[PDB]
RNA sequence: CUCUAACUAUAAAAAUCUCUCUUCUC
RNA sequence: GAAUCUGGUCAAACUUGGUCAUUUAGAGGAACUAAAAGUCGUAACAAGGUUUCCGUAGGUGAACCUGCGGAAGGAUCAUUA
RNA sequence: AGGGGAUCGAAGAUGAUCAGAUACCGUCGUAGUCUUAACCAUAAACUAUGCCGACUAGGGAUCGGGUGGUGUUUUUCUUAUGACCCACUCGGCACCUUACGAGAAAUCAAAGUCUUUGGGUUCUGGGGGGAGUAUGGUCGCAAGGCUGAAACUUAAAGGAAUUG
RNA sequence: CGGUAAUUCCAGCUCCAGUAGCGUAUAUUAAAGUUGUUGCAGUUAAAAAGCUCGUAGUUGAACUUUGGGUCUGGUUGUCCGGUCCGACUUUAUGUCGCGCACUGGUUUUCAACCGGAUCUUUCCUUCUGGCUAACCUGUACUCCUUGUGGGUGCAGGCGAACCAGGACUUUUACUUUGAAAAAAUUAGAGUGUUCAAAGCAGGCGAAAGCUCGAAUAUAUUAGCAUGGAAUAAUGGAAUAGGACG
RNA sequence: GGAUAGUGGCCUACCAUGGUUUCAACGGGUAACGGGGAAUAAGGGUUCGAUUCCGGAGAGGGAGCCUGAGAAACGGCUACCA
């Protein structure tokens, strides 16, 4: 209901169950979960994609429930963590897409406004990550190194 | 965004009390509400109340007996001296024959009279009577 | 609610914001700006000695008609010129123009009392002696 | 610091009134005098084994520490041999029963024995005056890094 | 205890106004 | 060991300029207040006799009026008769 | 500034009305109205209700999504869709009834949870005029916008409702 | 108010208020919840930026030892112990009274009402020596009715009952206590300056010199020392470069 | 290094480029000496503090200095200005 950039007050989300431990009917092994997680990561799918695919295809509810640890942490321990966190990278991708659209057709002004919103969000998130020190303290997002990080 | 969960708890309490209800659902349910309600209950404004686990922040549901009249929270938890206690008692409580200013002490959560007999004083939380 | 800050560490604004809103009270603005020292020929003085020039009659407003016997005077302390009122019945002909007269306030904190437009001040002492002393036949004008 | 050959400028920096005899048949390094400043503060090893001079070093020089002891954070390093420490604190305005953030900037003098980076928190000590604004010497860099301890991440 | 059908069609011009305002107590 | 005298040094002052600040006339011009029995009209309050009001632009002795967008504080809370 | 140039119409031209009417009605008609890049940044830019939170009362519909029907017609024999009916739920513009809350009231389901005075927060006002005027800045080519008084002058101006 | 019946001017007579004081004027304070931190309003009465983003500022979710058991120090009210107070009066005992006017145990419960030490997979900086303060010592052995009631007594070894040196000290904000915050002023004790404003005096002998004093609190900010551990922030071990041996 | 009674850009020479600031620096006003305090009073505050006490500054304005432990003295000097 916050929705920083739009007065929308929705609460669309998920309520994960109360049982911290695994469901009683699950037959897969926590380790085998770990190896399939790592191989899908080798395929390149982001941990959100990893979670959704493991929920759709297999009895994987929450990898934290099963393996006792969370997907990004599994990747970090296994040394498959991306240099840029996925949500941030998606923000750069969206921002550069909007930038390309805007430069393509000038007069669109709501495009410019949404670009300002996206840059506000991306600066905010980068500030957070720098405080937690995931990013280098000199990591900066403006236009051109932005395009390089798009690659 | 929600800022002081204790204020929301007491606001729900006052709203549901004024309407004449008997039970209240406190949503965020942090330590301070629990201590507040034990102080309340041992004084008697509240009956046998209840905590609920939620794997996240829990919940409270509290029984009333209509004994209460009004509660409230002094959200900016002001630094009170051992002297300035009388100032708050005069400015908040109806009459010193009863009423209780609730403040956090080096001992812990505590009403004003307990604070004066223990000869300790800290930050003020709320006022009930 | 009550759209002023309430956190412990907000003190600054609660001061400076008040330090702004105080500029609304005219009393406070006059006191800090010292407008009583540039305008208002009494430089903060409750009394001043001036020299009378001419005796004038001033009309009154709508509900009240009468010729108020006012009097022009130039103040020694600054040289400015003001108009004053003679506060008893038979006292205009006590002024004896080109006379030292002591002017006081006029009962409304630098405003115009009642139905006498364009004046701000009483008259208390004429030729040293107080005017009410003359009007009570207790003392007499020196005529010097 | 004095940064690479303290014997740099037009004069000699000898530690005052100390003599190492060339005649000595040992060719020892030098008579590098020092003292324990007191107040339960340990002199750093680089203070003893160091090669700087720093007459204003509280550990090897002539200055002495007494009086006030402050705990601030380094905010400016750009000036030579000396540091600028920010002190943030609270001031109780009583008319509103409220608190007011305030900050002062105290200069101080860092011995070459100490490495300081911007953001460090420093225990500094009052001293006999050094300059127009300096009245303090740094005595203990508490957080040499603090959060800059780790620099990489390779599980 | 079963329902949702009618309907009309006018305008031109007209400005100003001298006083005198006065109590409720058994 | 004096007068005197070399150098600087602190340097108050002096002259001519510059600068800014304040008091200060200040030909004339534009106002504004109070002054209610001047004059020209009668815009507004009612559907004020062209519904008002806002922003913007134009012209006119004056209020004003007109255009373009607005708003109801409109004179309609309403046509699924 | 360049391009277009229908309509409609500030300015002007007109023919009426009137005492005057260079106003309202009536006809023509320039700039604009539409565009293309750049300035302008003001509107009664009004819901005259700042934003984020939690709670509090009854009723319906309506929009978007998602829920369950032994549901209906659908129609493609039958299932599938779609469209509907029901009971929902989450979010949105809103609405009706009421006060047991407020307000000074008009009224408000928030303008409630405020003397039984404390959820977090910005920005505004201190009688009316003078006056958004004087002056200095500052943006703009210009129009002007933001910032912004004082001297001085008054006992009112103003709000809502009541009866005439 | 006053324009021909003036309770408002101007006088006379009465009467009101304060009183050796009272009247003005300019300021300022309470009134003023009209500067609002406690404590203001923002639909139309003045006022919510046209809308959004955004640095500083401000504020910001919940959770990491709560319960229990004992002993025990006291402070309150219990039953009241001794002392004895009153109806009871010139004066004493008994009787009967507030159910004790002052000294007393408080395991008769009791109840608090703060504590302190303790055991709970529950540390209180913990060592390094002291000093052992202290007995788990147990040694020569009991001095004592036989009974550890109590003793002359020194090698391991009881450390908070205390010292005093290094090792480390996460940091605070906060809060309690103390030290400090000149006097004068304020407060406030005592005190017949004849009372009082005041003053810091005075009082008492039988006048033969013998004494009571000159009480105390506050200052809120910064600094210092100290007990506390809820609130509020900060901190660790994640590349293990982590702790103990 | 000089000079100080002594630390000190206090000053000089040679270096470096730093110092403070929207937590309000710098600048402007103060009919402002600061303070102990006074008026005011439910509580919270508002205003005043030239002056009986404590510090600071000055002896027409500025500068300079001898004596002396102590003065940049002023009922002590030197010079300029009024
Ligand atoms: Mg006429
Ligand atoms: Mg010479
Ligand atoms: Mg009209
Ligand atoms: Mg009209
Ligand atoms: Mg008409
Ligand atoms: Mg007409
Ligand atoms: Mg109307
Ligand atoms: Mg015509
Ligand atoms: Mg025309
Ligand atoms: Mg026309
Ligand atoms: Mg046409
Ligand atoms: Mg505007
Ligand atoms: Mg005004
Ligand atoms: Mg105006
Ligand atoms: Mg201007
Ligand atoms: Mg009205
Ligand atoms: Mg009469
Ligand atoms: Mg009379
Ligand atoms: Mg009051
Ligand atoms: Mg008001
Ligand atoms: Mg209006
Ligand atoms: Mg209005
Ligand atoms: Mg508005
Ligand atoms: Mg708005
Ligand atoms: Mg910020
Ligand atoms: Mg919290
Ligand atoms: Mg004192
Ligand atoms: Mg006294
Ligand atoms: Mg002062
Ligand atoms: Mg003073
Ligand atoms: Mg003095
Ligand atoms: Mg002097
Ligand atoms: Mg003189
Ligand atoms: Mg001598
Ligand atoms: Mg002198
Ligand atoms: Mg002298
Ligand atoms: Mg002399």
């Amino acid at each position: 209901m916050g929705r920083m950039h739009s007065k929308g007050k929705g609460m669309s989300s998920s309520a994960i169950p109360y049982s911290r431990n695994a469901p009683a009917w699950f037959k897969g092994s926590s380790d085998g979960v770990v190896e399939q997680i790592i191989k899908y990561a080798r395929k390149g799918l982001t941990p959100s994609q990893i979670g959704v695919l493991l929920r759709d295809a297999h009895g994987v509810t929450q990898a934290k429930v099963i393996t006792g640890n969370k997907i990004l942490r599994i990747l970090k321990s296994n040394g498959l963590a991306p240099e840029i966190p996925e949500d941030l990278y998606f923000l750069i991708k969206k921002a550069v897409s909007v930038r390309k659209h805007l430069e393509r057709n000038r007069k669109d002004k709501d495009a410019k406004f949404r670009l300002i919103l996206i840059e506000s969000r991306i600066h905010r998130l980068a500030r957070y990550y720098r405080t937690v020190s995931v990013l280098p303290p000199n990591w900066k997002y403006e236009s051109a190194t932005a395009s390089a990080l798009v690659n | 965004t929600r800022t002081s969960v204790l204020a929301d708890a007491l606001n729900a309490i006052n709203n549901a009390e004024k309407t004449g209800k008997r039970q209240v659902l406190i949503r965020p349910s942090s330590k301070v509400i629990i201590k507040f309600l034990q102080v309340m209950q041992k004084h008697g404004y509240i009956g046998e109340f209840e905590y609920i686990d939620d794997h996240r922040s829990g919940k409270i549901v509290v029984q009333l007996n209509g004994r209460l009249n009004k509660c409230g929270v002094i959200s900016p938890r002001f630094n009170v001296k051992i002297a300035d206690v009388e100032k708050w008692t005069a400015n908040l409580l109806p009459a010193r024959q009863f009423g209780y200013v609730i403040l956090t002490t080096s001992a812990g959560i505590m009403d004003h009279e307990e604070a004066h007999r223990k000869h300790v004083s800290g930050k003020i939380l709320g006022f009930v009577y | 609610g009550k759209g002023k800050p309430r956190g412990l560490n907000s003190a600054r604004k609660l001061r400076v914001h008040r330090r702004n809103n105080r500029w609304a009270e005219t009393t406070y603005k006059k006191r800090l700006l010292g407008t009583a020292f540039k305008s208002s020929p009494f430089g903060g003085s409750s009394h001043a000695k001036g020299i009378v020039l001419e005796k004038i009659g001033i009309e009154s407003k709508q509900p009240n008609s009468a010729i108020r016997k006012c009097v022009r005077v130039q103040l020694i302390k600054n040289g400015k010129k003001v108009t004053a009122f003679v506060p008893n019945d038979g006292c205009l002909n006590f002024v004896d123009e080109n006379d030292e007269v002591l002017l006081a306030g006029f009962g409304r904190k630098g405003k115009a009392k009642g139905d006498i437009p364009g004046v701000r001040f009483k008259v208390v002492k004429v030729s040293g002696v107080s005017l009410l002393a003359l009007w009570k036949e207790k003392k007499e004008k020196p005529r010097s | 610091s004095t940064e690479l050959t303290v014997q740099s400028e037009r004069a000699f920096q000898k530690q005052p009134h100390i003599f190492t005899n060339p005649k000595a048949k040992a060719n020892r390094k030098t008579k590098r005098w020092y003292k324990n400043v007191g107040l339960g503060f340990k002199t750093p090893k680089t203070a003893i084994e160091g090669s700087y001079i720093d007459k204003k070093c509280p550990f090897t020089g002539l200055v002495s520490i007494r009086g006030k002891i402050l705990t601030g954070t380094v905010v400016s390093t750009r000036m030579h041999r000396t540091i600028v420490i920010r002190r943030d604190y609270l001031h109780y305005v009583p008319k509103y029963n409220r608190y007011e953030k305030r900050h002062k900037n105290v200069p101080a003098h860092v011995s070459p024995a100490f490495r300081v980076q911007v953001g460090d928190i420093v225990t500094v000590g009052q001293c006999r005056p050094i300059s127009k604004t300096v009245r303090f010497n740094v005595l203990k860099v508490a957080s040499a890094t603090g959060k800059a301890n780790k620099q990489f991440a390779k599980f």
